[PDB]
């Protein structure tokens, strides 16, 4: 056991950790960032993503 | 509830047990 | 292992007031959690401050506090008649909580 | 975020006193969250006596330790302390208040004045 107190200086407190893994893969994402989509146009220059 | 009830084979495996080492499309190419 | 404080304090209003609570061990560790309260009797106890110098809702600005080592203090400023009240402190040791032995206020005039 | 007690005001010597705190506004099922009692003997400071928690750990005085158990009922917001073998100068009146951690104890109940005789 942790025996976790108040009294406790720092180091001996309790920490919440939570980790968070990324695949950055050639599959097909999911989980996308809060962007919005625009129109998809062909036969012309353009900056895409 | 459960109920209570000769050596091995050899065989040939040629060319089997291949596939796709990742998720990318390639075509005419040598990998 | 006990907290001291001074048996009374006093001063006219409008003058500044400074209640202190020292520990007597280190059985406190870290002493960051010290709390006071305000005592009126007949009423069940107030808390005024808290971590030791954190104000809860409902608190007026005149009071606030600050820690040097192991002894906390608390400061009432601009003192008012109606700040007449028995002031406690309150921390934490290894295997309980502890109060202070109480500090009496009064409001000369 | 009030507290209330209730019980008997008058014990006989080496009987058992019972009281009962009920509560809301909120509830002590959460984490951070717990219920426990202080007395007040007359012309002495504030006397920490129990304290259980929303998972049912039960922490008491370590001079009382022996004297106090503290139970819960979450379905009716009842918080119970018992303490046994009363002694005549076990006189004080009794608080039923909010545990947290930042904060020791606060929304104090007015408490309620026993007398062993
Ligand atoms: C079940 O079968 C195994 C053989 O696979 C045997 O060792 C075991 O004793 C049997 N159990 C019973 C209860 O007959």
């Amino acid at each position: 056991s942790y025996s976790f107190r108040p009294t406790y200086g720092v180091g001996h407190q309790p920490y919440r950790v939570v980790v968070l893994s990324f695949e950055l893969l050639h599959a097909p994402a999911t989980v996308c960032g809060p962007k919005k989509s625009t129109n998809l146009v062909k036969n012309k220059c353009v900056n895409f993503n | 509830q459960c109920v209570n009830l000769l050596p091995p084979a050899y065989t040939n495996s040629f060319t089997r047990g291949v596939y796709y080492p990742d998720k990318v499309f390639r075509s005419s190419v040598l990998h | 292992p006990v907290l001291t404080q001074p048996a009374s304090v006093s001063g006219s209003p409008g003058q500044s007031i400074t209640i202190s609570c020292t520990a007597t061990s280190s059985d406190v560790g870290n002493y960051n959690y010290v709390s006071w309260y305000q005592h009126h009797p007949g009423k069940a106890p107030k808390l005024m401050i808290y971590e030791v110098s954190n104000r809860p809702s409902g608190v007026s600005n005149r009071f606030s506090g600050s820690k040097s080592g192991n002894t906390a203090s608390l400061t009432i400023s601009g003192l008012q008649a109606e700040d007449e009240a028995d002031y406690y402190c309150s921390s934490y040791t290894s295997s309980s909580l502890l109060f202070g032995g109480g500090t009496k206020l009064t409001v000369l005039g | 975020i009030t507290l209330k007690e209730s019980g008997p005001t008058l014990v006989k010597p080496t009987q058992t006193l019972t009281l009962t705190c009920t509560f809301s506004g909120f509830s002590v099922t959460t984490s951070g969250v717990g219920v426990g009692w202080i007395r007040q003997p007359p012309g002495k400071a504030l006397e920490y006596l129990a304290l259980i928690y929303w998972d049912d750990d039960k922490r008491y005085s370590t001079s009382l330790k022996s004297r106090l158990t503290i139970t819960k009922d979450t379905s009716k917001n009842q918080v119970v302390l018992t303490m046994t073998n009363m002694d005549p100068v076990d006189t004080a009146t009794y608080y039923c208040a909010r545990h947290t951690i930042p904060s020791i104890f606060d929304y104090w109940g007015q408490g309620i004045l026993v007398t062993v005789s």
